[PDB]
């Protein structure tokens, strides 16, 4: 049992961190099968490092404003949520950001420990006023997907630790759609258009490759139930 | 675009297909190509798919009450026997997919193809020529979708919580992508209030002045307190449009589309309506709207109203027995009592239904239906008409949910039969008036740009009123809008607002209102002094295109058709041959 | 009711006093009268008619 | 119309029709109503022939009346007894000069006899008559202003070829 | 301004084309005459008569003459004198 | 059945179709019990044509009379009396559903009745003179087949009643899960079934006939008309539903007709329906169907058409049918038989030869081009011209029967006709996009899309819904009865069991003793005006039995969770799911598709002719001309009024230009103007043109 | 932290032809999409064998009856459509069904050649009286999905052959559900339970393995980017 003809995968680079992939021609009905699975794998199956909590020096109960900085605590948390961090620790680590005097303080001012890398130093963090100071510690750890704010409800022994939603996945926004196409004088075939936006950490092509490898490994479990059984193959593209 | 069945397309394009086949050596001569097409050999479809490209085809749905009943579409081959029609143009064609059929016509000459491609293309006929109100806009399901997406409900999962002591803000997201990720995980709802840092959506004018008084640009992050659904809805509108942050009722959607057409090119309008259609269908698929008899709620107050009004009717009957009433006045009093009872039951039903019930949600969003139908379905049918045409004093208490009894059903059938017989005779006089109107205005055309006349008519935009605060006149939309100022607007504020020749649009009227000027002289077709026909300046902008009318426009036919199309919606003199003359009861 | 009558439980609460008459009786009785069939004669005389024609 | 000028009656008619249509929820712009009404004030009834030959109480085109009272008169703009008249849709459409269009909705024999006896000619200006002849309508793309458009390439673009 | 890329018989945008002609009717006659010229150039006479020049823009695989004419008009490669 | 018992108000001595507007077609208060006031054609004959009621028989004088129950001293007795309208105007008749005591006395005091003026009033129990025989005394046979008719609006009920007569018979019929008591009788009285004449034992059964031996030893043989064409083209056939050795009583159905199952009418099919919008594919009354219906032939039908052709004597000779045909290859007529007729069982498409036929031609006078062309080929002239019968365009199928008549064998052919040949072509039409599809409550729609099985929403147990109906169209049309049908159909499909062990619940106190518990796939009856109450149905919905897994799919509200077939995520809110009885109407797409490029033209007007589906042309009315003028589309209007109609000179030039690739020339002057000019000149009018 | 336990699959039988498979652990929001992908593959792209055409001795087309047979040809074809067969070679093979005299005819009475098997011999086809004789040949070939009849106009078959619709899918029903499974330090991850019931042609695990192989082949495209 052989497929009618082999599909192909192509890419077009919209921007530096965004790209659109076209898979076609697929057998009718398989576009929807591939699309949602690929989107979910891309979003929630690529491990990455992100900030999972922060602590601001000088403020521990009034989480509305901090002296010496013209940005609310919410603005600082939102800015820190956007930091791009790559790590190989597998254990939470602590990073420090210390600044004094008026002016802008950015991510580049941070001093990562060994094994931690920052990919967007230019990211704006805060702006201090006259006599203002900013001393903030960040907790960085690795994970998968988007994990909402893990609170300190049962861990009250730590004071001032602000939990923050962590976007572990390097891929940010993924969308997909399926279009009808005609091949061999019949108009039933499906073309899958999947648009992927990713962080500065990795290129979209590598993220798509990782998602494909993960899905292949996952379905290897089903394939292992009974090999050599009937199954439509795809065949080699060049030969 | 439009879908055209393969066999239909082949039959229409036969000669072109034969020419192409002969050109490609598939057939040696004309006769061979004709035989190949008639036998429908495999080589025919490949040629048909290519020849049909970029060949407009006119679609018509009779009766053609107005010019939008014939529209050009770009055909695409589809297997089957049914023509695929775009959901938006249905209102223009006034057709539903329950057996209606369309006629297809093929232009041949280059002039005809250009005419269909430019003048009659569907994408260029969004607005109604009668009044300029958008006609290809979201309808039914789409309205239920975009509405459900933009609704705000308290207590939703992931709702924003105000910060307190040892409690920071929770419902805050760095970007819409994070909100999408949270929603996909079940931690957030598309209709839950949140605060999101938007960077690609232009903030509203007041917020823009507050934060970006020197001008907002893409990449300038601003925190917006809104729902994820509203953010997604605003992503469909053009990037230069200010943020809306409002529930998308039918009127709100109409206002947004009308404003978009006023400011942006028509192509942007077509793309925006396509995007809105797609989003509305997607979000109506999973809006939770469904019909069940657990959802058809019967108010508990209905019985009390019925009992009280039955007591009042008994009192009326008793007074009639006393001789204080004659038959006709007794019937009139009973009819008034029961109409009041029906109104009260309807009000109770309206105030009883929860806002989230599908039956009332469909009506309230403007998708379709009206509260009278809801009252009939769950309240009480009320009074019904006898064949003579007078209300029967005894109404129908039972609701269709409960089920009408035998006698109630029989008396109800009278009005149904009467209306089904009346619906066809209703169009006779409308067509008569339309053909009068077109005959008189058959040959009124715009022949020149300007007649250089200083005359006009006086119109009023608003009125100060008792408190002195200016209130807009409800007749300004159809009276002052789309006109050309006869004289400079210098009567107030000691300075000009807009000089002669300025076409009064939405921005122009808005500016005039802020200047505290009420009365203005505008050129009118009545005062035009053109030798033959009328002139472009006096006529004003063409409601279909939104710009100054073009020379050669057939103004007379458009005016006649616009007047005659809604004729069936008006009240009409009685059709009963037997009875009394209806002139007195005007 | 009828011999076959597949089991179809009914929700009716009332009792039927009169069975539904022959649905095609209008088309048959008129013609029986036209040709004066014997059964038509018996039915007419039993109704209270004398020397029916 | 008797009390006030022709402009006032037109405004009154437009307002009345627009109110009638608006009271029932139908929205139509005032310009279409004005266009329809304008056809009802296009004729002036002539009482006496002071500067013309028109018979008493004869309906004449306003432009023709003005031209006759202005040009052909030697002594200057000598007045000719004539006043504006409101004459409705039916008569306004029925009083057209084109016998070809008139025969469409009138008694064909009577119209043809009246045309033949008068030996008058119909100029093909309009939509009803042009379609009968098969000519393209004198509206939209069919007017002489656009029909005779000449198209040629620009000299620079042609040179680039 | 910043509209998405048009597709089908919407390319080029109608609004941009309309700015290069007196009105819609004038544009229609403009395009029809140019398409007739292109078709006559293709058919010509075999003798290579140059009474009508070929498409000044690069034609497509099987683009119809009307589409080519509209593209030329959008490209400001033609001019016309109105017949008023 | 409905046609036979029809009351027409026109014909010889009747009213015209263009007269009596809203005066004779209104529902008079005397229809009650003598003429169905809801079911009537919606065409020109609205009101003029109706149907007789269930309980009605014509008075020997010719006055429709209806039965009523005699009432004396407030007790209903068994003294049924048939009264006319005038006889009824002198009495006071009451409803059939009025509560009564066990003995027969009235239990209430004020009873609803009808007065002499046709008005409804409440009177004392003693004033009652008569009583209706049954609640469904005013509806007809067609209207009595609609369950929950008291919940539907009058207009929708009329639409459903008139649509129920347009259901094409399906290949395999199935009786409705939920219906009234009229399904059985209407089947037997229609005569579309075979009923044993007398008690006996089935001697033998075959696909063609049934033999039964009666108790008196008299044999009876019934022929079963098999694959017989109906007047409208639908296949009409019967199949036995008995086996050898089966005892059969008098009046028992032994064979069933086209739309009958076990003797009950089976116009449609029970399909699993979910009430929800779906991606806009069911927008504006459109319907989405599952591919299963196509695969399993759920909505397939047989359509048979007859093609007839004659051979007669002519002034040039007698035209004969022959296998030999001139100027045609031998491959096209490979399926013809020895005598020139297509063999039975052959498959034919459009343009295929069904029976050869040639006619004498006469004068040839070949042009020099033809003379040289046939000299090089050497094919000499043939005296005959081919006129064989051809399959009309758009039709295909297999030949199932051939009938031949000839004067050679003394057949009664018309004057001058020598032979006549009829060929029957039968085809197996499956459901497809655009085919109309409707229920019994006036809900109608075309099939907008047919999704694959995996795409359709499916229940948690894995059952994919068969059809999806848009929610927006139900409340507006005011036909809520379809939702009740859906709920009760789901209740019937999966058996129910009321907890009567501890005592009858309050809602179930009215249910008959037989209806407390039923198994799966049960069929229930809900008679019109005496059907299941809303409360009882709501209670039953909460007592449905589980499935094979042991779980309930539909909760107490009649709704169930559905998984999305494309994405897989469950839908955010539960939706109504049940079983609905829907039927395929005769308005198929295959018979409603037209197209023209060039074909026959009228003899006098020289315009394309219409009225036929082969090469009929479309009408371009004056309103479309007004629309074109409003658009300013001068050139299109000219090209459409002259080139494509009655312009003989320019039409051929346009065809030649299109085929040659040359640009279309400017149109000329239509025939409608030259003819007018010549006529007007003929009347001594000197009409002339000038510049 | 990111959990290390990779997903694993387990199987449990319910009946002779219905099996339930449990996959765990999975990332949040992953169960539904994977289950739907497996369901679509199982219901669309599981190859099988089916009857393509039949030829009865005494009939030239399907719109006719056979003497002595209670059912007509159309009913016989409809009954045969319910037949389930298994084949080993792709090319068409012929089976023969012959019977005479009174009695019923079941799929068991069909004579299959080597390499062809019939799994439901109790399926009914028709019934014959004393003067009834039923003789038919059936053509069986392998495929996937659903394929309509092939016209003799193109197939080149001589008059008498009756093409029938082919339904090659051996799967019968598939469904899935998701539950919460605990892994160290969290209790919000997905466990997928998918149950599959198939016709007797193949075992449920064979269908699941075929679907998994097809999905692996399809998803290898993304991995090919290297
Ligand atoms: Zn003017």
């Amino acid at each position: 049992m052989l497929i009618s003809q082999r599909p192909t995968l192509s890419e077009e680079t919209v921007a530096e961190n965004r790209s659109r992939f076209v898979i076609e021609p697929l057998e009718p009905g398989f576009g929807y099968t591939l699309g949602n699975s690929l989107r979910r794998t891309l979003l929630s199956s690529i491990p990455g490092a992100a900030v999972t909590s922060i602590r601001i020096d000088g403020v521990l109960h009034e989480f509305t404003t901090v002296p010496g900085v013209k940005e609310d605590v919410t603005d600082i948390i939102l800015n820190l949520k956007g930091l791009v961090v790559s790590s190989d620790d597998d254990e939470p680590v602590t990073m420090y950001l210390r600044k004094q005097g008026p002016g802008v303080v950015t991510a580049g001012d941070i001093v990562p420990p060994a094994g931690v890398t920052v990919h967007n130093p230019d990211m704006h963090i805060a702006t201090l006023n006259d006599k203002g100071k900013l001393e903030v510690e960040l907790v960085v750890e690795r994970g998968r997907g988007y994990v909402p704010a893990v609170q300190n409800k049962a861990s009250g022994a730590e004071i001032g630790r602000i939990p923050v939603d962590s976007i572990y996945s390097p891929v940010l926004k993924v969308t997909y759609k399926v279009e009808a196409t005609r091949v061999e004088q019949r108009t039933d075939f499906d073309k899958l258009i999947i648009d992927v936006e990713t962080k500065n950490s990795i290129s979209p092509r590598d993220a798509l490759a990782s998602a494909g490898g993960t899905l292949v490994e996952l379905f290897g479990l089903a394939r292992e139930l009974n090999a050599d059984s009937e199954h439509i193959e795809i065949g080699p593209s060049p030969a | 675009q439009c879908g055209l069945p393969k066999l239909m397309a082949l039959e229409l394009f036969k000669p072109f297909v034969m020419k192409r086949l002969v050109d490609l050596n598939h057939a040696q001569n004309i006769k061979s190509a004709k035989r190949m097409v008639e036998r429908q050999r495999p080589q025919v479809w490949d040629v048909l798919e290519e020849v049909i490209a970029e060949h407009p085809v006119l679609l018509n749905r009779a009766p053609t009450l107005h010019r939008l009943g014939i529209q050009a579409f770009e055909p695409q081959l589809v297997e089957g026997k049914a023509i695929q029609l775009h959901p938006l143009v249905c209102e223009a064609f006034n057709a539903d997919f329950d057996g209606d059929q369309m006629a297809v016509h093929l232009p041949l000459s280059a002039e005809a193809q250009a005419e269909a491609r430019i003048l009659m293309l569907s994408s260029n006929n969004i607005l109604s020529p009668a009044s300029g109100k958008p006609l290809a806009m979201p309808r039914l399901d789409m309205v239920t979708g975009l509405y459900y997406l933009t609704t705000l409900v308290e207590g939703a999962t992931g709702e924003y919580q105000a910060a307190t002591k040892d409690a920071p803000e929770q419902g805050v997201y760095s970007s819409p992508a994070e909100a999408i990720m949270a929603m996909d995980r079940g931690a957030l709802s598309v209709r839950a209030k949140i605060k999101v840092r938007l960077t690609e959506l232009r903030p509203p004018t007041d917020l823009e002045a507050q934060l970006f008084e020197n001008g907002w640009k893409p990449g300038d992050a601003w925190t917006a307190e809104t729902t994820l659904g509203r953010v997604m809805f605003n992503e469909l509108l053009p990037k230069s449009y200010p943020f809306v942050n409002e529930q998308m009722h039918k009127k709100v959607q109409a206002r947004i589309i009308n404003d978009l057409a006023e400011r942006f090119p028509m192509i942007v309008v077509a793309q925006t309506v396509d995007k809105l259609k797609d989003a509305g269908f997607y979000w109506a698929t999973r809006s939770g709207v469904t019909v069940s008899m657990a959802d058809v709620l019967v108010p508990p107050q209905k019985q009390e109203i019925l009992e009280r009004h039955e007591a009042e009717a008994d009192a009326i009957e008793r007074k009639y027995q006393r001789g204080a009433l004659n038959h006709t006045e007794r019937n009139e009093s009973l009819v008034k009592i029961w109409q009041d009872a029906t109104e009260e039951v309807g009000k109770a039903l309206e105030e009883f239904y929860p806002a989230d019930n599908p039956i009332i949600t469909i009506v309230k969003s403007g998708a379709t239906g009206n509260l009278t139908q809801t009252r009939t379905l769950a309240g009480m049918k009320g009074l019904v008409t006898n064949p003579k045409g007078e209300f029967i004093p005894r109404p129908i208490k039972s609701s269709f949910r409960e089920g009408l009894t035998v006698l109630e059903y029989f008396i109800n059938t009278h009005g149904a039969r009467k209306g089904l017989a009346d619906t066809a005779l209703r169009t006779a006089d409308s067509g008569y008036l339309t053909r009068r109107l077109v005959d008189v205005s058959q040959d009124v055309i715009v022949r020149e740009h300007d007649c250089e006349t200083e005359r006009g008519i006086n119109v009023t935009l608003a009125e100060r009123g008792p408190d002195g605060t200016l209130i807009r006149d409800a007749h300004v939309e159809t009276s002052a809008f789309a006109r050309t100022l006869a004289t400079d607007a210098v009567d107030a504020n000691g300075n000009v607002i807009i000089e002669r020749g300025h076409d009064l649009g939405d921005p122009a009227i808005d500016a005039l209102l802020a200047a505290g000027i009420t009365t203005v002289k505008v050129r009118s077709v009545l005062t035009c002094t053109s030798a033959t026909g009328v002139c472009a300046m006096c006529y004003g902008r063409s409601m279909a295109t939104g710009k100054l009318v073009d020379i050669g426009e057939a103004v007379g036919i458009v005016a006649a058709q616009s007047i005659g199309e809604p004729g069936t919606q008006l009240t009409m003199r009685t059709f009963h041959q037997g009875g009394v003359t209806g002139g007195a009861d005007i | 009711s009828v011999p076959g009558a597949p089991n179809r439980v009914s929700f009716a609460k009332l009792r039927e006093p009169l069975e539904v008459p022959g649905l095609l009786d209008v088309q048959t009785d008129s013609f029986e009268w036209l040709v004066g069939s014997d059964r038509w004669r018996q039915a007419a005389i039993d109704r209270g008619e004398e020397n029916p024609v | 119309l008797r009390v006030q000028g022709p402009r006032e009656v037109q405004i009154h008619l437009v307002k009345e029709v627009q109110e009638v249509y608006r009271a029932q929820g139908v929205s139509i712009h005032d310009k279409h109503i004005e266009v329809i009404v304008r056809q009802m004030l296009r004729r002036v009834t002539i009482i006496d022939s002071g500067s013309t030959e028109f018979l008493p109480g004869s309906l004449t085109e306003r432009a023709e009346f003005e031209a006759e009272n202005r040009r052909v008169v030697a002594e200057g703009g000598e007045p000719a007894a004539g006043r504006p008249v409101l004459m409705g849709i039916t008569k306004a459409s029925l009083a057209t000069d084109s016998w070809l269009s008139a025969a469409s909705f009138q008694e064909t024999t009577r119209v043809l006899t009246d045309a033949a006896i008068n030996c008058r000619s119909d100029k093909l200006n309009g939509l009803k008559e042009n379609v009968i002849i098969g000519k393209l309508i004198p509206a939209g793309t069919g007017i002489s202003r656009y029909r005779n458009i000449q198209v040629q390439p620009t000299e620079e673009a042609r040179a680039a070829a | 301004s910043a509209y998405d890329t048009p597709l089908g018989i919407t390319n080029p945008p109608i609004d941009e084309l309309l700015s290069r002609a007196s009105s819609k009717y004038a544009l229609v006659i403009y395009a029809a005459k140019r398409a007739r010229q292109i078709n006559d150039y293709y058919n010509q006479l075999g003798d290579g008569i140059l009474e009508y020049v070929g498409p000044l823009v690069e034609p497509g695989l099987q683009e119809k003459p009307l589409s080519i004419a509209l593209r030329e008009i959008h490209g400001d490669l033609l001019e016309h004198t109105e017949g008023e | 059945l409905t046609h036979k018992r029809r009351l027409s108000a026109l014909g010889p001595g009747g009213l015209s179709r263009e007269r009596a507007g809203l005066e004779v077609r209104d529902v008079h208060p005397s229809h009650y019990g003598r003429m169905c006031p809801i079911e009537t054609p919606e065409g020109p004959n609205i009101g003029l044509i109706g149907s007789l009621s269930v309980y009605a028989r014509v008075n020997p004088f010719g006055f429709i009379e209806t039965p009523y129950r005699k009432v004396e001293n407030g007790v209903v007795t068994d003294q049924i009396d048939y009264l006319t309208a005038d006889e009824e105007d002198r009495h006071v008749v009451a409803q059939a559903n009025s509560p009564t005591d066990e003995n027969g006395r009235f239990t209430e005091d004020r009873v609803m009745v009808r007065k002499k003026g046709g008005e409804v009033e409440f009177v004392s129990a003693d004033q009652v003179d008569y009583m209706d025989v049954s609640p469904r005394q005013m509806v007809s046979v067609a209207t009595a087949m609609i369950p929950f008719l008291e919940h539907d609006d009058a207009n929708r009920a009329l639409m459903g009643a008139n649509m129920q007569r347009q259901a094409v018979p399906l290949v395999r019929s199935e009786a409705p899960l939920v219906g009234t008591g009229m399904e059985l009788r209407a089947a037997i009285d229609a005569g579309d079934v075979v009923v044993a004449d007398k008690t006996g034992v089935i001697e033998e059964v075959s696909a063609d006939y049934i033999t039964v031996m009666a108790d008196d030893g008299t044999r009876q043989s019934y022929r079963l008309r098999k694959f017989a064409r109906s007047n409208h083209g639908t296949c009409a056939n019967q199949r036995p539903i008995v086996d050898a050795g089966q005892r059969v009583e008098a009046g028992q159905v032994i064979a069933d007709g086209p739309c009958t199952q076990n003797g009950e009418m089976a116009l449609g099919k029970n399909l699993l329906v979910a009430i929800m919008p779906w991606e806009g594919h069911n927008y504006e009354d459109a319907i989405i169907l599952s591919n299963r219906l196509v695969e399993e032939d759920v909505l397939t039908s047989i359509h048979i058409e007859e093609h007839e052709i004659d051979a007669r004597d002519t002034k040039l000779g007698a035209e004969e049918i022959t296998r030999d045909i001139p100027n045609v290859s031998d491959e096209v007529l490979a399926d013809l038989d020895e005598r020139g007729i297509v063999r039975i069982g052959a498959e034919v498409r459009d343009g295929d030869i069904l029976v050869g036929k040639v006619t004498p031609k006469g004068e040839t006078e070949l042009t020099p081009e033809e003379r040289l062309l046939r000299a090089i080929f050497g094919e000499k002239a043939r005296e005959v011209r081919d006129t064989s019968l051809k399959v009309p365009h758009g039709e295909s199928g297999k030949v199932i029967g051939i009938r031949v008549f000839s004067r050679e064998d003394d057949d009664e052919l018309p004057a001058g006709v020598n032979e006549l040949v009829r060929v029957y072509v039968a085809q197996k039409r499956k459901i497809s996009d655009g085919d109309k599809l409707a229920g019994r409550h006036g809900n109608k729609g075309v099939i907008g899309k047919i999704l694959p099985v995996e795409d359709m929403p499916f229940l948690p147990d894995g059952t994919p819904v068969d059809i999806i109906l848009n929610t927006h169209g139900v409340p507006r049309r005011m036909n809520i009865g379809q939702i009740l049908e859906t709920h009760l159909g789901w209740v019937a499909k999966a058996g129910w069991n009321i907890d009567v062990a501890a005592g009858v619940p309050d809602w179930a106190s009215k249910l008959p003793e037989e209806l407390y518990s039923a198994p799966a796939d049960s069929t229930v009856a809900t008679p019109v005006f005496d059907g299941a109450q809303e409360g009882e149905l709501a209670g039953l919905l909460g007592s449905t039995l589980p499935n094979r897994d042991g779980e309930v799919m539909v909760d107490a509200d009649g709704k169930s969770t559905l998984f999305d077939g494309r994405s897989g995520e469950p839908f955010p809110y539960p939706v109504t799911v049940g079983y609905m009885y829907i039927l395929k109407l005769h308005h198929l797409v295959d018979d409603k598709i037209h197209a023209r490029s060039t074909g026959p033209y009228s003899m006098i007007t020289q315009q394309p002719l219409g009225g036929k589906a082969q090469f009929g042309g479309q009408r371009f009315g004056e309103m479309e001309c007004w629309a074109m003028q409003a658009y300013g589309a001068a050139y299109t209007l000219q090209e459409l009024l002259t080139i494509k109609s009655d312009d003989t000179v320019g039409r051929v030039k346009v065809y030649e230009a299109i085929v040659k690739g040359e640009n279309i020339p400017e149109p000329g002057i239509p025939e409608s103007f030259k003819v007018l000019l010549k006529e007007l000149q003929s009347l001594c009018l000197n009409v002339e043109v000038l510049s």
